[PDB]
RNA sequence: CCUCCGCAUAAGCCUGCGUCAGAUACUGACAAUUAACAGCCCAAUAUCUACAAUCAACCAACAAGUCAUUAUUACCCUCACUGUCAACCCAACACAGGCAUGCUCAUAAGGAAAGGUUAAAAAAAGUAAAAGGAACUCGGCAAAUCUUACCCC
RNA sequence: GCUACCUAAGAACAGCUAAAAGAGCACACCCGUCUAUGUAGCAAAAUAGUGGGAAGAUUUAUAGGUAGAGGCGACAAACCUA
RNA sequence: GCUAAACCUAGCCCCAAACCCCACCUUACUACCAGACAACCUUAGCCAAACCAUUUACAUAAAGUAUAGGCGAUA
């Protein structure tokens, strides 16, 4: 019911609701997968109260009862994606030892930078793909010299870095 | 700019919405070879007409229903035309536009350059009736005119936009099927065929299982009011010359199986706030429950024909004028 | 001289690169890459289907590997063939035989005053009026508006006369009926599969108009044949076809009869829209079609000479113009040139009104021609009323 | 008379100066290459 | 440019197509011939300038029936629509040529020569000498590129060896293969020589631009040259 | 002229705002008469479980005691799940204890991983 | 769910499901006059009418007769003490009205 | 009292006189534009498509023209996404300029030339003018009337 | 995205005289003859009046094309982002 | 006595050392359909020669030497 997008009614402008502790991932790890889930839609319940409280009091010009929790179930729902996530590749590493859930490999873009490519799905094959095969992956020779611009560039940067640092670590030195 | 009106409409609960913008009270109810040429027009359109191409669900209404009732509608025309000297003479039209612009309410301008200024609140109701059948001797009254019903007319609490429901500016256009120039300028019936969208399965799955007789409602008052409003403004009247006597029609509306019968008696073109400020006179609109004609169709038998709906059909076309 | 330039035509692809042609070693591609690098040789990319079939991106099989692929060519006439010689090539498809005029049974069904409709000038004249000028709010309708309308209109005005006949309970009116019919004429397989216009279905066959000593007397007439130009010109040319002969209803129907076909040429421009002639063709080719539908339902499918002659009326319109025809399929022994042949009246070029004026022309204030028809013609109302009841 | 020389038309802008027109040509490419090392925050239109 | 030639049709058919002008920019967009540029919108009709072109499944000398002979907009000389069997094409009439007439096309060298009738094709070798012809073809089969405009005769002059020598309208003579076909008589609409303008407005009308109003100076060129005709062009 | 104002369906002529949209997945095709057809398959299905009878709810008592994070790993999935089986048959063929040597013919595969969330 | 690769379907193929959602909703105070049966929502951008209507029935158990969102743009007016332009982030917002009355 | 207008669509712009609160058509916050209108389309392989438009009917044409399928094979089983606000855009500006289309053809819609006073010169716009009527001036420029005839190009 | 020309497919042209007209009067619309004002202006070329065309070699919305040793040009050394 | 005045560190310069989730080439930041299209090719000129036309530079020491060069500017 729509009941369920608003605190209880006894909260109802409460200036301050007690709230537990987040969930922990060490907490969630000892959860089933089926336990996960079911508190997976709790927290989502529980947070869109909150969201819904939250837009409710800035309607109102008035402050969120209790704020923290809100951060609080966030922080739960970011530990038990977490742990989902950590069982997730676990299973993928031992079944296929591969690292990443979505296929990817390394390429030189059109501008000569070295990029994560990560694939896209698509039902016919990349030869016979039109958009693929215009998208290019590979730097023609005139982008070396703007390859070692923006290399002398960073190095530049970083040399300023580096000195600085350097300079302000003399001057505590010298004060203390 | 203008509200759009449209008959066979999406919008849940229109029915009421439109009864306020038409000042319309709705009133359940009404104020042998016949069935063989039923049964052959939906076997024609569903058995024996080989079809060259396959018929798809999404074309099913237009390829089927459509041609079976135009095809109920000229054959009933031709064999009670003996019953009816006036269905004889009378013009009948397949797809013709039926237009009417008119003005309801007033609204304040909410911002713009324009904000505060008071705005008349324009509406126009375009629909294309499947079959309807024009006449030049206006049908007799359902009911006299003032005829004062306890019943209220719904109130809207917000703005017509929220309804789905936009504006637009284009011609206002006041037609009846046909120009003012042509005799018949009365009418006398509406066959009204739902679209694919409004299917009553569609609607069980979108959870409008409520709303099967709300669509058939709002379709009903949409398109009656129109029709009749039209046919009053081609006499000549309008919101400051209210009609001096009832403008009747008749609707049925089909979803190819189901049928529902409607009968509309304008009694008043003075919506306007200036002429509606102290008007007692409002428009009527009977209307039956949908009915299934038929049960189903196996091969080459129509299972439950619903002479009951058959009949009320043959007495709508049976209504002749005084 | 070949049609197409080069520049148009699909380039050819770049040469392959001389790493295949080099016999022991194995190439150095792009493919492992997945993506085209302008130095490394191009793959040679074995061919590519999809294991699954996709409507929406399905590729039919060649032409030849059809299943209904046929060395022998029908040559099938449908509802938008436009024949070159027209009437003569009409005729000698059909195997027929041209009478000018509608014959006397029908024409005479009109000349007693109890078949004439009250005020038939009057009703004629609304119907024409609210076709081309009331019909919507346009102020000009088109001829795709107003050419089934004034049909149907008019087809309800006859029908009105159910008082007088009520007989005319027994048909119907049915759209998008299709039929189709297969002969064989000179070795020559010809098909027509007519769709479009409005159908009179009646639950009892027409009576024949011709008497057995005509259609004999039909032997001595020759058909009319024309050269260079061959009586297969305008007709769809197809090897992929399915010889079968469809009256376009499933048995049993009701109103099976063919009475007339009403076929209208709305197209709003000239070019799209038919010439008389090409009209009257189509006129006869489908109630030629109709009938032999018919008579092969009927008698099965034997070539011979019909003992009970097949009627199959039609009316062609432009929304002006009218054309009236009257087959009489008295013989399946399309084959053979010689012998009995099948029969047609046709009333040509029946103009209802010579002109509609939508508006009215004024000449230094003066209004020359008032709105409505001019040349108002009842006669081919009288013929269109005659057809109609015909039969009845 | 003058000063309203600037018509403003999407289709055109996005076809004159767009991010696909740009690396079209190994030219544009360059000219991409040239706002990257400036630190432009726009670099097609 | 993207410019792409409009001319992409390789299918041969009656309905005219619709073109596309290039106002004498070539396929670079730059301009590469001046005055040409807008004029009335036109659809081209594909003319079959190679007039024996026997039916498919056909052979041999073949009859033809003219439906019509209608303006083409893209031609000086007017066309016609000339049917046989069971196709079609349009074809370049001939001066005396009405709706209904018979054209005869042949590739069939008699002995003798035969009597040559206005509008048929027939090869040069079986004309008789000194007939007047039109659509010529520099090689047996290329189709006809010569003598196509308006009004334009060619003549049938000598048949020496198992070749004819032809007088082009601009009195070139051309040396063909015997066997190369040429319609007989004289292209329609000769009155085209003779038609006024009247008016600018009718040669934009046409397509043509108005010529640049730079001043120019007439070289050593501009002199009336009389030269001799030049040599025969022969194709042997 | 704007060129730091994000590229959205709201600029641009109507074939643009048309065309571009908001990110939203795709849930079927377009037909002719640009009449949409809607996939079952393609929309999302939320698989809500029975929250009946649930204990746990979305706050934990702040009366709980702290444990050391432990994140979760190959190697400890593998010893909590398949070496127990390991080790029994071998004091008395990877299938048996669970190794799946393909993804394919699976409606779950890992990777490339065809699942949501 | 969102910033999430969807698996492609194919004619023929599994039903789609998600089984933790990442879509997360408001239900805010409507600003102007709306029918009682009418309930407003600001939803993520890349939440479908459909994909609320089942996120609505599955999650909540709303009976949900119609549903209709629109993109509100939000205002890039403002400007900070650097006049750089300050972006309101866009928001969608569903109007979703109940069944059964 | 004015009304060139005005209302919409297109294009452009992108929240840019809605509410609340602070300041002193600004700032911050809150809200908003809901699809039917429009965009976003089409399974292949061949094969068809001579006959303008102009009220399309006479006529008259020339500059020769926006408007069409069939045959077989596939295929239905499941209404998404996006625009929707404004006093608005291009001209550095709340710029007397530029700005496509549909209706309204003077309006039902949209607006205010005067901040107050005085009534000097000079200046701008306008109206009236005794008698004369180009005597002005380079020239009848301007204004007023409606006005002949002859040349050059 | 102005402008010169061109390509694709569009749109506009009241009323009167005449009659199928690069016809006449005349709106919209395009242009800019002459005068006045303005000259840091309302305007980096405008305003008011006056005037030329206004069914055509017309005007014009959209998209595309021709790029500087160049383009385009009814040659004004015109126009090609003041 | 108002406008205002000042201020010290934000950083920078030169060296040494040392090598450096999702979306996005279509209208970029756009989940999801038959491609074929692919890069390489002398710098020139200003300027100096008082013009300009051949010509005109782009560790130490040998040495500004041998040589080149409208045998001259210069190299
Ligand atoms: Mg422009
Ligand atoms: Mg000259
Ligand atoms: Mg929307
Ligand atoms: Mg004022
Ligand atoms: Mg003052
Ligand atoms: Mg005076
Ligand atoms: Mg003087
Ligand atoms: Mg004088
Ligand atoms: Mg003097
Ligand atoms: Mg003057
Ligand atoms: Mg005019
Ligand atoms: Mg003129
Ligand atoms: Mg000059
Ligand atoms: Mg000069
Ligand atoms: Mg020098
Ligand atoms: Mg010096």
């Amino acid at each position: 019911g729509l009941e369920e997008f608003f605190d209880d009614p006894k909260n109802w402008g409460q200036e301050k609701v007690k709230s537990g502790a987040a969930w922990t991932c060490q907490q969630l790890r000892n959860k089933s997968n089926e336990d996960l889930h079911k508190l997976w839609y709790v927290l989502l319940k529980e947070r869109n109260m909150l969201l819904t409280l939250e837009q409710e009091a800035k309607r109102q010009r008035l402050p969120m009862p209790s704020p923290e929790r809100l951060d609080k179930v966030v922080d739960s729902m970011d530990a038990l994606d977490k742990v989902v996530q950590e069982r997730e590749d676990a299973l993928r590493l031992l079944q296929t030892g591969q690292e990443r859930a979505r296929p990817g490999a390394w390429r030189r873009d059109i501008f000569g930078r070295i990029i994560w490519h990560k694939f896209k799905q698509w039902v016919i094959p990349w030869h016979l793909n039109k958009r693929y095969n215009r998208k290019r992956f590979f730097a023609l020779p005139y982008v070396d010299h703007f390859l070692r611009l923006e290399r002398e560039k960073r190095a530049r940067i970083k040399a300023r870095k580096e000195n600085l640092e350097r300079k302000k670590a003399k001057i505590l030195l010298k004060k203390f | 700019m203008k509200y759009m009106v449209y008959p066979q409409t999406f919008a849940l609960n229109a029915d009421r919405w439109y009864q306020y913008f038409t000042k319309t009270v709705f009133l359940s109810g009404l104020p042998a070879a016949l069935r063989a040429v039923a049964c052959d027009c939906l076997l024609q359109e569903h058995f024996y007409l080989r079809r060259r191409r396959r018929v798809h669900r999404y074309e099913e209404s237009e390829v089927i229903s459509l041609p079976f009732l135009d095809q109920l509608v000229s054959t009933l025309v031709g064999l009670l035309s003996p019953h009816n000297p006036a269905l004889a003479a009378a013009a009948l039209d397949y797809r013709c536009p039926v237009h009417f612009y008119w003005v309801r309410g007033e609204e304040i301008i909410p911002r713009g350059h324009r904000r505060g200024r008071i705005d008349d609140l324009r509406y126009q109701i375009d629909d294309k009736p499947n079959n309807q059948i024009r006449i030049s001797k206006q049908l007799a009254e359902f009911v006299p005119l003032d005829y004062s019903v306890p019943i209220e007319i719904p109130t809207i609490k917000c703005k017509p936009d929220k309804l789905p429901l936009f504006k637009r500016q284009y011609e206002n256009h006041i037609f009846v099927g046909s120009k003012t120039a042509d005799p018949c300028c009365y009418g006398h019936t509406q066959f009204h065929l739902l679209p694919d969208k409004l299917r009553r399965e569609r609607l069980l799955r979108q959870n409008c299982a409520d709303q099967i007789e709300v669509v058939f409602r709002a379709n009903a008052i949409a398109s009656l009011f129109a029709w009749t409003g039209a046919q009053a403004m081609y006499q000549g009247f309008w919101s400051e010359a209210d009609v001096t006597r009832p403008f009747v029609s008749q609707a049925v509306i089909t979803d190819g199986k189901y049928f529902s019968f409607f009968c509309y008696q304008l009694n008043t073109l003075a919506l306007t706030t200036q002429a509606d400020q102290n008007n007692p006179r409002k428009n009527i609109c009977w209307g039956t429950q949908s009915k299934p004609l038929y049960e189903t169709i196996e091969d080459n038998d129509v299972k439950g024909f619903n002479d009951d709906v058959l009949l009320q059909i043959v007495h709508f076309l049976l209504n002749r004028p005084k | 001289y070949e049609w197409g330039v080069r520049s148009t035509r699909k380039s050819e692809p770049p040469p392959l690169d001389r790493v295949y042609e080099i016999p022991g070693l194995e190439p150095i591609t792009f493919a492992g890459k997945m993506h085209f690098v302008p130095w490394l040789a191009r793959p040679i990319f074995p061919p590519w289907d999809r294991g699954y079939k996709d409507p929406r991106f399905y590729r039919s099989p060649p032409l030849h590997e059809h299943p209904l692929y046929k060395d022998q060519a029908c040559y099938i006439f449908h509802h938008r063939c436009r024949l070159l010689e027209g009437v003569k090539q009409a005729l000698w498809l059909t195997k027929t035989k041209l009478i000018e005029g509608l014959p006397e049974k029908v024409l005479s069904l009109v000349d007693d005053p109890r078949n004439h409709i009250e005020n038939q000038d009057e009703c004629v004249l609304n119907v024409i009026s609210h076709a081309r000028l009331w019909q919507t709010t346009e102020e000009i309708p088109k001829r795709e508006t107003y050419c089934p309308v004034i049909v149907d209109n008019l087809i309800q005005l006859c029908k009105s006369q159910i008082l007088k006949h009520p007989s005319l309970a027994r048909r119907i009116c049915v759209q998008n009926s299709t039929f189709s019919a297969t002969w064989n004429r000179e070795s020559l397989l010809l098909q027509v599969r007519g769709s479009g216009g409005a159908r009179l279905s009646t639950k009892d066959p027409l009576p024949t108009i011709a008497s057995r000593e005509e259609i004999e007397a039909t032997k001595n007439h020759v058909l009319e044949t024309f050269y260079p130009i061959s009586p297969i010109i305008d007709l769809h040319e197809c090897n992929i076809y399915d010889v079968k002969n469809d009256t376009g209803f499933q048995e049993g129907y009701p109103y099976p009869y063919p009475h007339t076909l009403y076929l209208l040429d709305k197209a709003n421009l000239r070019p799209h829209r038919l010439q008389p002639d090409q009209l009257r063709a189509k006129m006869i080719l489908f109630a030629f079609g109709s009938a032999l539908a018919q008579a092969r339902l009927l008698y099965g499918n034997d070539a011979k000479v019909l003992e009970q002659p097949v009627v199959v009326q039609s009316v062609g319109t432009d929304g002006r113009v009218f054309h009236f025809l009257v087959f009489q399929l008295n013989t399946t022994d399309l084959d053979c040139n010689e012998g009995v042949k099948n029969l047609a009246w046709v009333d040509s070029d029946q103009l209802l009104y010579q002109h509609f004026w939508c508006l009215p022309v004024i000449k230094k204030r003066v209004v020359v021609e008032p709105v409505g028809p001019v040349g108002f013609k009842p006669e081919t109302f009288r013929k269109f009323l005659a057809l109609y009841l015909h039969g009845a | 008379a003058r000063g309203n020389e600037y018509q403003p038309s999407n289709i055109k802008r996005k076809n004159k100066h767009g991010w696909v027109r740009r690396l079209s040509t190994p030219a544009g490419v360059q000219v991409i290459l040239r706002r990257m090392l400036k630190g432009r925050k726009s670099l097609s239109h | 440019a993207n410019f792409v030639s409009w001319k992409s049709r390789t299918k041969y058919t009656i309905t005219p197509v619709k073109m596309r002008k290039s106002g004498g920019r070539d396929h670079t967009g730059r301009i590469r011939v001046h005055g040409i540029g807008g004029g009335h919108k036109q659809r081209y009709r594909m003319i079959d300038f190679l007039r024996f072109r026997p039916e498919e499944t056909k052979s041999g000398p073949f009859e033809e029936k003219v439906i019509q002979v209608r303006y083409d907009p893209c031609r000086s000389a007017d066309i016609a629509l000339v049917a046989g069997g069971s196709r079609k094409r349009w074809i370049i009439a001939t001066e005396n040529m009405q709706a209904g007439d018979t054209i005869l096309n042949s590739n069939h060298i008699g002995r003798m020569a035969v009597a040559a009738r206005e509008g048929d094709a027939h090869p040069l070798g079986a004309l008789p000498v000194g007939t007047l012809i039109n659509n010529v073809e520099s090689e047996p089969g290329r189709g006809a590129q010569y003598i196509r405009a308006a009004g334009t005769c060619g003549v049938l002059l000598r048949k020496v060896n198992g070749t004819a020598i032809i007088q082009l309208p601009s009195k070139r003579q051309m040396q063909v293969l015997e066997t190369c076909v040429a319609t007989v008589g004289r292209v329609s609409n000769v009155d085209h020589n003779k038609r006024v303008i009247g008016k600018a407005g009718r040669n934009r009308w046409l397509g043509k631009r108005p010529n640049s109003g730079r001043w120019h100076r007439k070289g050593g060129w501009a002199g009336r040259k009389i030269r001799p005709l030049p040599p025969m062009k022969s194709y042997v | 002229a704007d060129r730091m104002s994000k590229w959205t369906s709201k600029r641009g002529p109507r074939s643009f705002r048309g065309r571009k949209g908001r990110g939203a997945k795709g849930i079927g095709f377009l037909t002719s008469g640009w009449r949409f057809v809607q996939i079952k398959e393609m929309v999302p299905e939320f698989v809500v479980p029975d929250l009946t009878g649930f204990k746990l709810k979305p706050y934990v008592s702040y009366l709980a005691p702290e444990s050391e994070e432990t994140p979760l790993t190959a190697a400890q999935l593998f010893s909590e799940a398949v070496a127990p089986a390991i080790e029994k048959d071998f004091k008395d063929n990877l299938e048996k204890y669970g190794f799946e040597p393909t993804q394919e013919g699976k409606l779950f595969q890992l990777y490339p991983r065809n699942f949501l969330r | 769910a969102r910033n999430v690769v969807y698996p492609l379907y194919r004619l023929g193929g599994p039903q789609l499901r998600v089984f933790r959602t990442n879509f997360f909703i408001q239900l805010v105070r409507p600003g102007v006059a709306q029918p009682e049966d009418t309930v407003q929502f600001r939803i993520p951008m890349e939440m479908t009418r459909v994909d609320l209507r089942n996120y609505l029935e599955g999650i909540y158990n709303v009976p949900v007769a119609a549903v209709r969102t629109r993109v509100q743009h939000g205002s890039n007016k403002r400007r900070d003490h650097r006049n750089v332009r300050i972006k309101k982030p866009d928001y969608k917002v569903a109007y979703v009205q109940l069944a059964h009355g």
